[PDB]
């Protein structure tokens, strides 16, 4: 995945943002994959 | 008869010579990203 | 009172006002009332939510690779997959457990947890 | 009903109608050499 | 023999024009299926990108 | 055009428009029901439902099998009046104020009633 | 396939479905994984699996 920056109180991270940041990304392209599963099932029909 | 049959196969080639015995535009190309609230850098 | 929504990849699950959410994150255990500082967490492989509702019985949700996301209004939890507490059914749940595979282990872990069986 | 014939997913009114109608044809029966008196043909279609 | 390979071949088209007829139905009710399916997964999306 | 001259011929190409889809998304209306069709398409059925029972008309030769005594409709009426009710303008009013009435003032008239 | 060609890299292919199965079971490519029976009603299951 490429990056898009934008220029425009602080959340708090838990445990830290690198290990939920490992933990999501993965997650994120599943979820890309399951939407993209669902847009084939309704072009297909 | 069935012992020359099954003796000749082993000389026999298939067609294949197999044994009888037994450009996308990159700009079409939607990329996926992450939006970050950070000015650029 | 504070808006928890339980929504999952493929639908959104449930949404309402309660009074108190626990759960158990990467770190340890959780709880999360009202007024809570905007928070963004990974709920632990096996984890349950506990949602505490006013007039209203315990609301306990087996997770399956849930997150957590305190809002300066609301509490949502995301899930791979959530079963609320009806919906469990102890024998597979409890037999899934100290399987050889680690997800389907963490699961009945979960379900065990929504339970009570622990 | 043998508008519908060709066809679970419908509405309940078609659903409904292909039940019906099977019931109706499974109705309109009748054996051999069995005549039936009109107040029991009557009946029968009520 | 033409007549009734014809007739013959009527039947079957019009065997094969009843089951297209039902399947584009079926079809139609299935889009909305998929349709309502894409918007339950669409809150998930939003907010796991936020 | 060139014998009912243009605007009869417009009018009744728009009713016949109306009623072939109508007609089309009856099947769907039938099986899959009428909430799967759009608004539009709703709209355009509501319309269509309209036209087709003010096709019907209480004729005279009914008499003799209801108290009602027939009516006629001049050419000019006829084609006005379904001009309106292609355009939309009687959609408001309830389906059974169409069925079995002449010209227009027959269908306010059956509208009061309703 | 024919613009990864160009960036001079080779496919590696995922399949999805019994059509392009056999699409390129008649054409040779090799498929490296494959999941089929879904693509009416995916789930997350198989999309997660996939991914």
């Amino acid at each position: 995945m490429e990056v898009e920056y934008v220029g425009e109180t602080l959340y708090s991270f838990e445990p830290d943002p690198e290990t939920l940041f490992d933990a999501l990304l993965p997650r994120y392209i599943a979820t890309r994959v399951y939407a993209a599963l669902l847009e084939a099932a309704a072009s297909e029909s | 008869l069935v012992s020359v049959i099954n003796e000749f196969k082993k000389g026999f080639q298939a067609s294949d010579g197999s044994s009888v015995v037994v450009a996308l535009d990159p700009e079409d190309l939607e990329k996926e990203s992450v939006k970050v609230r950070k000015p650029a850098p | 009172d504070l808006n928890v929504e339980i929504v999952a990849v493929e639908r959104e699950l449930w949404s309402g006002p309660a009074t108190f959410v626990f759960t158990r994150t990467t770190a340890g255990e959780i709880g999360i009332l009202p007024r809570h500082i905007p928070l963004v967490a990974q709920l632990v492989d096996d984890a349950m939510v506990r949602v505490e509702r006013e007039g209203e019985d315990d609301l306990r949700i087996a997770v399956d690779g849930g997150f957590l996301s305190v809002t300066e209004e609301t509490v949502r939890i995301l899930v791979e997959n959530a079963q609320f507490e009806s919906e469990i059914d102890a024998d597979a749940a409890k037999e899934d457990a100290a399987s050889d595979d680690e997800r389907t282990a963490a699961w009945g872990r979960a379900r065990l947890r929504a339970l009570g069986q622990i | 009903y043998r508008e519908l014939e060709a066809f679970s997913d419908l509405d309940a009114a078609s659903k409904a109608q292909l039940d019906r109608g099977a019931r109706l044809v499974e109705l309109l029966k009748q054996p051999q050499y069995s005549p039936l008196a009109v107040e029991e043909q009557v009946v029968a279609i009520f | 023999a033409t007549l009734r390979e014809l007739r013959g071949r009527i039947r079957s088209a019009g065997s094969i024009k009843k089951i297209t007829k039902a399947q584009e139905l079926i079809a139609t009710s299935r889009i909305a299926k998929a349709q309502a399916r894409v918007e339950a997964a669409r809150p998930y999306a939003a907010e796991i990108t936020n | 055009p060139a014998i009912v001259g243009d605007e009869h011929y417009r009018v009744a190409q728009e009713v016949i428009r109306i009623l072939q889809r109508y007609k089309d998304l009856q099947d769907i209306i039938a099986i899959l029901g009428i909430d799967e069709l759009s608004e539009e398409d709703k709209q355009l059925v509501n319309r269509a439902r309209r036209i087709e029972r003010f096709l019907s008309q209480n004729m005279m030769a009914a008499e003799q099998f209801t108290g009602q005594p027939g009516s006629t409709v001049p050419l000019k009426e006829t084609i006005e009046a379904f001009d309106k009710l292609t355009k939309g303008e009687f959609d408001h009013l309830p389906e059974q104020a169409f069925f079995l009435i002449g010209g227009l003032d027959d269908l306010a008239k059956k509208a009061e009633s309703l | 396939f024919s613009l990864l060609r160009d960036e001079g890299k080779d496919p590696v292919l995922y399949v999805v479905g019994r059509k392009a199965l056999g699409y390129f079971s008649f054409r040779q490519r090799t498929v490296v994984e494959s999941w089929t029976g879904f693509s009416e009603r995916p789930t997350y299951e198989n999309a997660r699996e996939i991914a």
